Protein backbone atom coordinates (compact mmCIF):
# COMPACT_ATOMS: atom_id res chain seq x y z
CA UNK A 1 0.00 0.00 0.00
CA UNK A 2 2.73 2.50 0.73
CA UNK A 3 6.02 3.15 -0.48
CA UNK A 4 9.26 5.10 0.34
CA UNK A 5 10.35 7.31 -2.91
CA UNK A 6 13.15 9.36 -2.53
CA UNK A 7 13.11 12.46 -4.40
CA UNK A 8 16.85 13.78 -5.80
CA UNK A 9 16.40 17.89 -6.00
CA UNK A 10 18.70 20.10 -7.35
CA UNK A 11 18.50 21.23 -3.60
CA UNK A 12 18.95 18.03 -2.69
CA UNK A 13 17.14 14.52 -0.92
CA UNK A 14 14.22 14.18 0.52
CA UNK A 15 12.56 10.99 1.43
CA UNK A 16 8.30 10.14 1.29
CA UNK A 17 6.07 7.49 1.80
CA UNK A 18 4.18 7.46 -0.80
CA UNK A 19 0.63 5.30 -0.85
CA UNK A 20 0.07 3.15 -3.68
CA UNK A 21 -2.46 5.04 -5.81
CA UNK A 22 -1.75 8.79 -4.34
CA UNK A 23 0.38 10.80 -7.81
CA UNK A 24 3.69 10.91 -6.55
CA UNK A 25 3.48 15.08 -7.17
CA UNK A 26 0.22 14.80 -4.94
CA UNK A 27 2.07 12.97 -1.73
CA UNK A 28 5.08 15.47 -2.78
CA UNK A 29 2.54 18.23 -2.30
CA UNK A 30 0.95 16.76 0.36
CA UNK A 31 4.53 17.16 2.32
CA UNK A 32 5.31 20.67 1.69
CA UNK A 33 7.66 19.68 -1.62
CA UNK A 34 7.33 21.97 -4.66
CA UNK A 35 8.09 19.95 -7.81
CA UNK A 36 7.36 21.46 -10.98
CA UNK A 37 3.99 20.81 -12.79
CA UNK A 38 2.17 22.64 -15.38
CA UNK A 39 -1.21 20.52 -16.95
CA UNK A 40 -1.19 17.71 -14.30
CA UNK A 41 -2.49 15.15 -17.02
CA UNK A 42 0.27 13.28 -18.56
CA UNK A 43 0.62 14.90 -21.25
CA UNK A 44 3.21 17.47 -21.28
CA UNK A 45 7.11 17.44 -19.73
CA UNK A 46 6.64 20.20 -17.15
CA UNK A 47 6.77 17.39 -14.57
CA UNK A 48 9.52 15.13 -16.00
CA UNK A 49 11.41 12.74 -13.93
CA UNK A 50 13.81 10.09 -14.16
CA UNK A 51 13.48 6.55 -12.09
CA UNK A 52 16.64 5.63 -10.99
CA UNK A 53 15.55 2.25 -9.46
CA UNK A 54 12.49 0.64 -8.57
CA UNK A 55 9.28 1.13 -10.92
CA UNK A 56 6.09 3.24 -11.39
CA UNK A 57 2.69 2.66 -12.79
CA UNK A 58 1.92 5.51 -15.10
CA UNK A 59 -1.43 4.66 -15.71
CA UNK A 60 -1.15 5.16 -19.81
CA UNK A 61 -0.08 8.39 -19.95
CA UNK A 62 0.00 10.37 -22.87
CA UNK A 63 3.71 12.45 -23.43
CA UNK A 64 6.80 9.77 -23.54
CA UNK A 65 6.41 7.35 -26.03
CA UNK A 66 7.38 3.14 -25.30
CA UNK A 67 11.61 4.67 -26.20
CA UNK A 68 11.77 7.12 -23.35
CA UNK A 69 9.66 5.01 -20.93
CA UNK A 70 12.13 2.04 -21.43
CA UNK A 71 15.02 4.59 -20.59
CA UNK A 72 13.44 6.03 -17.20
CA UNK A 73 11.70 9.25 -18.12
CA UNK A 74 8.64 9.66 -14.97
CA UNK A 75 6.02 12.13 -15.61
CA UNK A 76 6.01 12.58 -12.11
CA UNK A 77 2.07 14.22 -11.92
CA UNK A 78 1.02 10.64 -13.49
CA UNK A 79 2.78 8.51 -11.50
CA UNK A 80 1.97 5.98 -8.81
CA UNK A 81 4.73 4.06 -7.10
CA UNK A 82 4.64 0.22 -7.61
CA UNK A 83 7.57 -0.06 -5.34
CA UNK A 84 10.18 1.91 -3.25
CA UNK A 85 11.63 4.11 -5.78
CA UNK A 86 14.38 7.06 -6.34
CA UNK A 87 13.47 9.38 -8.67
CA UNK A 88 15.69 12.36 -10.29
CA UNK A 89 13.28 15.53 -10.26
CA UNK A 90 12.99 18.89 -12.18
CA UNK A 91 14.09 17.34 -15.68
CA UNK A 92 13.53 19.04 -19.28
CA UNK B 1 -4.25 3.80 -11.34
CA UNK B 2 -7.66 2.09 -13.08
CA UNK B 3 -7.71 -0.94 -15.01
CA UNK B 4 -11.21 -0.45 -16.64
CA UNK B 5 -11.55 2.28 -19.06
CA UNK B 6 -11.58 5.92 -18.28
CA UNK B 7 -10.25 8.01 -21.25
CA UNK B 8 -13.02 9.26 -23.03
CA UNK B 9 -15.70 8.46 -20.38
CA UNK B 10 -18.12 11.45 -19.20
CA UNK B 11 -21.21 11.09 -16.46
CA UNK B 12 -24.04 13.17 -15.73
CA UNK B 13 -24.26 15.43 -18.97
CA UNK B 14 -27.85 15.62 -17.35
CA UNK B 15 -29.55 15.18 -14.54
CA UNK B 16 -33.17 14.65 -13.23
CA UNK B 17 -33.96 18.49 -12.66
CA UNK B 18 -33.82 18.72 -16.38
CA UNK B 19 -33.46 15.86 -18.47
CA UNK B 20 -32.93 15.33 -22.43
CA UNK B 21 -35.79 14.61 -24.00
CA UNK B 22 -35.29 11.99 -27.16
CA UNK B 23 -37.59 10.13 -29.35
CA UNK B 24 -38.20 6.39 -29.03
CA UNK B 25 -37.20 4.96 -32.24
CA UNK B 26 -38.29 1.24 -31.49
CA UNK B 27 -39.53 -0.85 -28.76
CA UNK B 28 -40.15 -4.45 -29.17
CA UNK B 29 -40.87 -7.12 -27.15
CA UNK B 30 -38.06 -9.88 -27.23
CA UNK B 31 -39.34 -12.63 -25.27
CA UNK B 32 -41.99 -14.85 -26.09
CA UNK B 33 -45.48 -15.42 -25.50
CA UNK B 34 -45.37 -17.30 -22.73
CA UNK B 35 -42.66 -16.16 -20.86
CA UNK B 36 -42.90 -14.99 -17.02
CA UNK B 37 -42.58 -11.55 -17.48
CA UNK B 38 -42.42 -9.81 -20.91
CA UNK B 39 -38.94 -7.88 -21.36
CA UNK B 40 -38.80 -5.22 -24.04
CA UNK B 41 -35.98 -3.69 -26.12
CA UNK B 42 -36.08 -0.51 -26.88
CA UNK B 43 -34.05 2.51 -28.58
CA UNK B 44 -33.91 6.14 -28.27
CA UNK B 45 -32.61 8.90 -30.46
CA UNK B 46 -30.06 11.09 -28.67
CA UNK B 47 -28.67 13.27 -31.26
CA UNK B 48 -24.97 12.28 -30.24
CA UNK B 49 -25.67 14.51 -26.99
CA UNK B 50 -25.38 11.88 -24.94
CA UNK B 51 -21.88 9.80 -25.75
CA UNK B 52 -22.22 7.06 -22.95
CA UNK B 53 -19.57 4.21 -22.65
CA UNK B 54 -20.15 0.06 -22.46
CA UNK B 55 -20.94 -0.61 -18.91
CA UNK B 56 -22.92 2.92 -17.85
CA UNK B 57 -26.55 3.00 -17.31
CA UNK B 58 -28.35 5.88 -18.34
CA UNK B 59 -31.62 7.16 -15.86
CA UNK B 60 -35.32 7.47 -17.34
CA UNK B 61 -37.86 9.98 -15.73
CA UNK B 62 -41.25 8.47 -16.41
CA UNK B 63 -44.39 10.41 -17.27
CA UNK B 64 -46.64 12.32 -14.91
CA UNK B 65 -46.72 12.21 -10.96
CA UNK B 66 -46.93 9.61 -7.86
CA UNK B 67 -49.36 9.59 -5.10
CA UNK B 68 -47.93 12.61 -3.67
CA UNK B 69 -48.08 14.72 -6.84
CA UNK B 70 -44.33 14.75 -6.84
CA UNK B 71 -42.98 14.01 -10.24
CA UNK B 72 -41.36 10.21 -10.45
CA UNK B 73 -37.63 9.49 -9.27
CA UNK B 74 -35.52 8.45 -11.68
CA UNK B 75 -34.83 4.51 -12.36
CA UNK B 76 -31.63 3.89 -14.01
CA UNK B 77 -31.49 1.00 -16.61
CA UNK B 78 -28.02 -0.51 -17.77
CA UNK B 79 -27.41 0.45 -21.22
CA UNK B 80 -27.97 -2.65 -23.81
CA UNK B 81 -26.22 -0.86 -26.71
CA UNK B 82 -22.52 -0.17 -27.06
CA UNK B 83 -21.14 3.69 -27.55
CA UNK B 84 -21.69 3.57 -31.27
CA UNK B 85 -25.30 1.97 -30.65
CA UNK B 86 -27.75 -0.32 -32.58
CA UNK B 87 -27.82 1.63 -35.68
CA UNK B 88 -23.74 2.42 -35.13
CA UNK B 89 -24.01 6.55 -35.64
CA UNK B 90 -23.54 7.21 -31.90
CA UNK B 91 -26.86 9.07 -31.98
CA UNK B 92 -28.72 6.15 -30.15
CA UNK B 93 -29.50 4.39 -27.26
CA UNK B 94 -30.95 1.26 -26.09
CA UNK B 95 -32.56 -0.12 -23.41
CA UNK B 96 -33.65 -4.06 -22.38
CA UNK B 97 -36.11 -3.25 -19.84
CA UNK B 98 -38.44 -5.69 -17.73
CA UNK B 99 -42.26 -4.94 -16.95
CA UNK B 100 -42.40 -5.16 -13.46
CA UNK B 101 -45.80 -6.37 -12.52
CA UNK B 102 -46.55 -7.85 -9.11
CA UNK B 103 -49.66 -9.41 -6.68
CA UNK B 104 -48.27 -8.06 -3.27
CA UNK B 105 -49.94 -9.94 0.22
CA UNK B 106 -52.93 -7.93 -0.12
CA UNK B 107 -54.00 -9.53 -3.09
CA UNK B 108 -53.63 -6.51 -5.32
CA UNK B 109 -52.07 -6.11 -9.00
CA UNK B 110 -49.22 -3.77 -8.63
CA UNK B 111 -47.46 -2.14 -12.16
CA UNK B 112 -44.08 -0.91 -11.40
CA UNK B 113 -44.28 2.93 -12.45
CA UNK B 114 -41.22 3.05 -15.05
CA UNK B 115 -40.93 -0.43 -16.30
CA UNK B 116 -44.62 -0.17 -17.31
CA UNK B 117 -44.07 3.40 -19.13
CA UNK B 118 -41.08 2.37 -20.55
CA UNK B 119 -42.14 -0.94 -21.80
CA UNK B 120 -45.59 0.96 -22.96
CA UNK B 121 -43.40 3.58 -25.44
CA UNK B 122 -44.74 3.92 -28.70
CA UNK B 123 -42.43 5.36 -31.90
CA UNK B 124 -42.43 8.72 -31.60
CA UNK B 125 -42.84 9.02 -27.93
CA UNK B 126 -40.58 11.63 -25.87
CA UNK B 127 -38.39 10.20 -23.13
CA UNK B 128 -37.01 12.07 -20.35
CA UNK B 129 -33.16 10.83 -19.74
CA UNK B 130 -30.56 11.68 -17.62
CA UNK B 131 -26.81 10.96 -17.49
CA UNK B 132 -24.72 8.66 -18.40
CA UNK B 133 -23.96 7.43 -15.11
CA UNK B 134 -22.06 5.12 -13.64
CA UNK B 135 -18.05 4.01 -13.97
CA UNK B 136 -18.34 0.68 -11.97
CA UNK B 137 -19.15 -1.78 -15.04
CA UNK B 138 -16.97 -0.22 -17.56
CA UNK B 139 -14.95 -2.34 -19.59
CA UNK B 140 -10.98 -3.39 -18.57
CA UNK B 141 -8.45 -1.03 -20.60
CA UNK B 142 -6.61 -4.66 -21.88
CA UNK B 143 -7.81 -5.38 -25.25
CA UNK B 144 -6.56 -9.02 -24.14
CA UNK B 145 -8.92 -9.61 -21.27
CA UNK B 146 -10.17 -12.31 -19.98
CA UNK B 147 -13.64 -10.78 -19.14
CA UNK B 148 -16.18 -13.24 -17.28
CA UNK B 149 -19.82 -11.71 -17.75
CA UNK B 150 -22.41 -13.43 -15.07
CA UNK B 151 -25.60 -12.24 -15.87
CA UNK B 152 -29.93 -12.95 -14.76
CA UNK B 153 -32.47 -11.46 -16.65
CA UNK B 154 -32.57 -7.91 -17.56
CA UNK B 155 -28.56 -8.00 -16.42
CA UNK B 156 -27.21 -9.41 -19.68
CA UNK B 157 -27.76 -5.38 -20.79
CA UNK B 158 -24.48 -4.03 -20.18
CA UNK B 159 -22.67 -7.21 -21.43
CA UNK B 160 -25.09 -7.18 -24.58
CA UNK B 161 -22.75 -3.80 -24.71
CA UNK B 162 -19.62 -5.12 -24.42
CA UNK B 163 -20.12 -7.97 -26.81
CA UNK B 164 -21.50 -5.64 -29.35
CA UNK B 165 -17.97 -3.59 -29.47
CA UNK B 166 -15.82 -6.56 -28.70
CA UNK B 167 -17.56 -8.44 -31.69
CA UNK B 168 -19.63 -6.67 -33.81
CA UNK B 169 -17.96 -3.63 -34.76
CA UNK B 170 -14.26 -2.69 -35.66
CA UNK B 171 -12.06 0.29 -34.00
CA UNK B 172 -8.80 0.70 -34.60
CA UNK B 173 -8.01 1.49 -31.16
CA UNK B 174 -9.55 -1.51 -29.86
CA UNK B 175 -9.33 -4.87 -30.97
CA UNK B 176 -10.45 -7.63 -28.50
CA UNK B 177 -7.96 -10.77 -28.29
CA UNK B 178 -9.27 -11.95 -25.20
CA UNK B 179 -11.61 -14.84 -23.83
CA UNK B 180 -15.67 -13.26 -23.29
CA UNK B 181 -17.01 -15.70 -21.11
CA UNK B 182 -21.31 -15.03 -21.07
CA UNK B 183 -23.25 -17.24 -18.58
CA UNK B 184 -27.15 -15.98 -18.85
CA UNK B 185 -29.67 -17.97 -16.16
CA UNK B 186 -33.03 -16.83 -17.04
CA UNK B 187 -35.97 -19.40 -15.81
CA UNK B 188 -37.32 -20.45 -19.00
CA UNK B 189 -35.89 -20.55 -23.03
CA UNK B 190 -39.02 -17.92 -23.80
CA UNK B 191 -37.09 -15.62 -21.44
CA UNK B 192 -33.75 -16.17 -23.25
CA UNK B 193 -32.79 -12.79 -24.11
CA UNK B 194 -30.27 -11.94 -27.57
CA UNK B 195 -29.69 -15.48 -28.22
CA UNK B 196 -29.21 -15.12 -32.01
CA UNK B 197 -26.93 -12.21 -31.62
CA UNK B 198 -24.81 -13.78 -29.24
CA UNK B 199 -25.17 -17.18 -31.49
CA UNK B 200 -23.74 -14.76 -34.06
CA UNK B 201 -20.40 -14.09 -32.02
CA UNK B 202 -19.89 -17.82 -31.41
CA UNK B 203 -19.74 -18.31 -34.93
CA UNK B 204 -17.57 -15.67 -36.27
CA UNK B 205 -15.21 -15.56 -32.99
CA UNK B 206 -15.29 -19.77 -31.79
CA UNK B 207 -11.91 -19.20 -30.13
CA UNK B 208 -12.71 -15.36 -28.78
CA UNK B 209 -16.10 -16.16 -27.10
CA UNK B 210 -17.74 -18.63 -24.86
CA UNK B 211 -21.65 -18.31 -23.95
CA UNK B 212 -23.35 -20.57 -21.40
CA UNK B 213 -27.00 -20.18 -20.57
CA UNK B 214 -28.96 -21.68 -17.30
CA UNK B 215 -32.49 -21.56 -17.68
CA UNK B 216 -33.55 -23.10 -13.96
CA UNK B 217 -37.11 -24.49 -14.90
CA UNK B 218 -36.24 -26.15 -18.17
CA UNK B 219 -32.64 -27.68 -17.66
CA UNK B 220 -31.39 -30.15 -14.38
CA UNK B 221 -27.58 -31.74 -14.26
CA UNK B 222 -27.83 -35.43 -13.98
CA UNK B 223 -27.67 -34.89 -10.17
CA UNK B 224 -31.26 -33.49 -10.43
CA UNK B 225 -30.48 -29.87 -9.95
CA UNK B 226 -32.07 -26.85 -11.04
CA UNK B 227 -29.68 -24.42 -13.60
CA UNK B 228 -29.54 -21.65 -11.85
CA UNK B 229 -26.45 -19.24 -12.94
CA UNK B 230 -24.52 -20.64 -10.07
CA UNK B 231 -24.98 -24.45 -11.31
CA UNK B 232 -24.26 -23.60 -14.53
CA UNK B 233 -21.02 -22.39 -13.40
CA UNK B 234 -20.11 -25.09 -11.07
CA UNK B 235 -19.59 -27.32 -14.24
CA UNK B 236 -17.01 -24.75 -15.10
CA UNK B 237 -15.98 -24.62 -11.39
CA UNK B 238 -12.03 -25.47 -11.67
CA UNK B 239 -11.76 -23.69 -15.10
CA UNK B 240 -13.01 -20.68 -13.75
CA UNK B 241 -11.30 -20.77 -10.31
CA UNK B 242 -7.88 -21.31 -12.58
CA UNK B 243 -9.09 -18.14 -14.43
CA UNK B 244 -9.35 -16.06 -11.42
CA UNK B 245 -6.01 -16.73 -10.24
CA UNK B 246 -4.55 -14.29 -13.16
CA UNK B 247 -4.01 -10.87 -13.68
CA UNK B 248 -6.17 -10.17 -16.81
CA UNK B 249 -9.28 -11.92 -15.47
CA UNK B 250 -11.81 -9.52 -14.59
CA UNK B 251 -15.38 -10.31 -13.74
CA UNK B 252 -18.39 -8.34 -14.21
CA UNK B 253 -21.87 -9.39 -12.84
CA UNK B 254 -25.00 -7.53 -13.74
CA UNK B 255 -28.89 -8.72 -12.54
CA UNK B 256 -31.16 -9.42 -9.64
CA UNK B 257 -29.61 -8.82 -6.17
CA UNK B 258 -30.02 -12.69 -4.93
CA UNK B 259 -28.10 -13.99 -7.85
CA UNK B 260 -25.24 -12.83 -5.44
CA UNK B 261 -25.24 -15.94 -2.86
CA UNK B 262 -25.65 -18.48 -5.16
CA UNK B 263 -22.35 -17.42 -6.92
CA UNK B 264 -20.76 -16.71 -4.11
CA UNK B 265 -21.11 -20.20 -2.07
CA UNK B 266 -19.72 -21.91 -5.30
CA UNK B 267 -16.84 -19.41 -4.91
CA UNK B 268 -17.29 -20.72 -0.89
CA UNK B 269 -15.97 -23.86 -1.17
CA UNK B 270 -13.48 -23.28 -4.20
CA UNK B 271 -11.88 -21.28 -2.07
CA UNK B 272 -11.60 -23.89 1.36
CA UNK B 273 -10.16 -26.57 -0.77
CA UNK B 274 -7.15 -24.43 -1.21
CA UNK B 275 -7.06 -22.87 2.75
CA UNK B 276 -8.23 -19.72 1.21
CA UNK B 277 -11.13 -17.59 2.66
CA UNK B 278 -13.53 -16.91 -0.53
CA UNK B 279 -13.99 -13.25 1.06
CA UNK B 280 -10.77 -11.86 1.58
CA UNK B 281 -10.07 -12.70 -2.20
CA UNK B 282 -12.86 -11.15 -3.15
CA UNK B 283 -12.61 -7.69 -1.66
CA UNK B 284 -9.05 -8.21 -2.87
CA UNK B 285 -9.87 -9.11 -6.24
CA UNK B 286 -12.29 -5.91 -5.99
CA UNK B 287 -9.63 -3.66 -5.25
CA UNK B 288 -7.43 -4.63 -8.73
CA UNK B 289 -10.95 -4.13 -10.26
CA UNK B 290 -11.34 -7.83 -10.63
CA UNK B 291 -15.00 -8.47 -9.47
CA UNK B 292 -17.56 -5.77 -10.63
CA UNK B 293 -21.08 -5.57 -9.48
CA UNK B 294 -24.34 -4.12 -10.19
CA UNK B 295 -27.27 -5.78 -9.27
CA UNK B 296 -30.32 -4.47 -8.28
C1 LIG C 1 -27.83 0.36 -11.65
C2 LIG C 1 -29.13 -0.23 -12.10
C3 LIG C 1 -29.32 -0.78 -13.37
C4 LIG C 1 -30.56 -1.30 -13.72
N1 LIG C 1 -30.77 -1.87 -14.93
C5 LIG C 1 -31.95 -2.39 -15.27
C6 LIG C 1 -32.22 -3.00 -16.58
O1 LIG C 1 -31.35 -3.09 -17.45
N2 LIG C 1 -33.42 -3.44 -16.87
C7 LIG C 1 -34.43 -3.38 -16.01
O2 LIG C 1 -35.54 -3.88 -16.34
N3 LIG C 1 -34.26 -2.82 -14.78
C8 LIG C 1 -33.08 -2.35 -14.36
N4 LIG C 1 -32.93 -1.76 -13.11
C9 LIG C 1 -34.08 -1.72 -12.20
C10 LIG C 1 -34.89 -0.45 -12.48
O3 LIG C 1 -34.04 0.68 -12.20
C11 LIG C 1 -36.24 -0.32 -11.74
O4 LIG C 1 -35.99 -0.43 -10.35
C12 LIG C 1 -37.27 -1.40 -12.11
O5 LIG C 1 -37.57 -1.28 -13.52
C13 LIG C 1 -38.55 -1.23 -11.31
O6 LIG C 1 -38.92 0.12 -11.52
P1 LIG C 1 -40.45 0.59 -11.60
O7 LIG C 1 -40.48 2.11 -11.48
O8 LIG C 1 -41.13 -0.05 -12.78
O9 LIG C 1 -41.09 -0.01 -10.22
P2 LIG C 1 -41.47 0.89 -8.93
O10 LIG C 1 -42.71 1.62 -9.32
O11 LIG C 1 -40.23 1.65 -8.48
O12 LIG C 1 -41.85 -0.17 -7.79
C14 LIG C 1 -40.84 -0.99 -7.22
C15 LIG C 1 -41.17 -1.23 -5.76
O13 LIG C 1 -42.20 -2.21 -5.61
C16 LIG C 1 -41.77 -3.26 -4.76
N5 LIG C 1 -41.32 -4.35 -5.65
C17 LIG C 1 -40.34 -4.19 -6.58
N6 LIG C 1 -40.13 -5.34 -7.26
C18 LIG C 1 -40.99 -6.27 -6.77
C19 LIG C 1 -41.26 -7.70 -7.06
N7 LIG C 1 -40.57 -8.36 -8.04
N8 LIG C 1 -42.23 -8.28 -6.30
C20 LIG C 1 -42.90 -7.62 -5.33
N9 LIG C 1 -42.69 -6.32 -5.01
C21 LIG C 1 -41.77 -5.61 -5.70
C22 LIG C 1 -40.52 -2.76 -4.06
O14 LIG C 1 -40.89 -2.07 -2.86
C23 LIG C 1 -39.95 -1.77 -5.04
O15 LIG C 1 -39.28 -0.71 -4.36
C24 LIG C 1 -31.68 -1.23 -12.76
C25 LIG C 1 -31.50 -0.68 -11.52
C26 LIG C 1 -30.26 -0.19 -11.15
C27 LIG C 1 -30.08 0.44 -9.79
S1 LIG D 1 2.47 18.38 -15.62
FE1 LIG D 1 2.18 18.07 -17.78
S2 LIG D 1 2.47 15.87 -17.62
FE2 LIG D 1 2.78 16.20 -15.44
Amino acid sequence: ATYNVKLITPEGEVELQVPDDVYILDQAEEDGIDLPYSCRAGSCSSCAGKVVSGSVDQCDQSYLDDGQIADGWVLTCHAYPTSDVVIETHKE
Amino acid sequence: CSKKQEEGVVTNLYKPKEPYVGRCLLNTKITGDDAPGETWHMVFSTEGKIPYREGQSIGVIADGVDKNGKPHKVRLYSIASSAIGDFGDSKTVSLCVKRLIYTNDAGEIVKGVCSNFLCDLQPGDNVQITGPVGKEMLMPKDPNATIIMLATGTGIAPFRSFLWKMFFEKHDDYKFNGLGWLFLGVPTSSSLLYKEEFGKMKERAPENFRVDYAVSREQTNAAGERMYIQTRMAEYKEELWELLKKDNTYVYMCGLKGMEKGIDDIMVSLAEKDGIDWFDYKKQLKRGDQWNVEVY
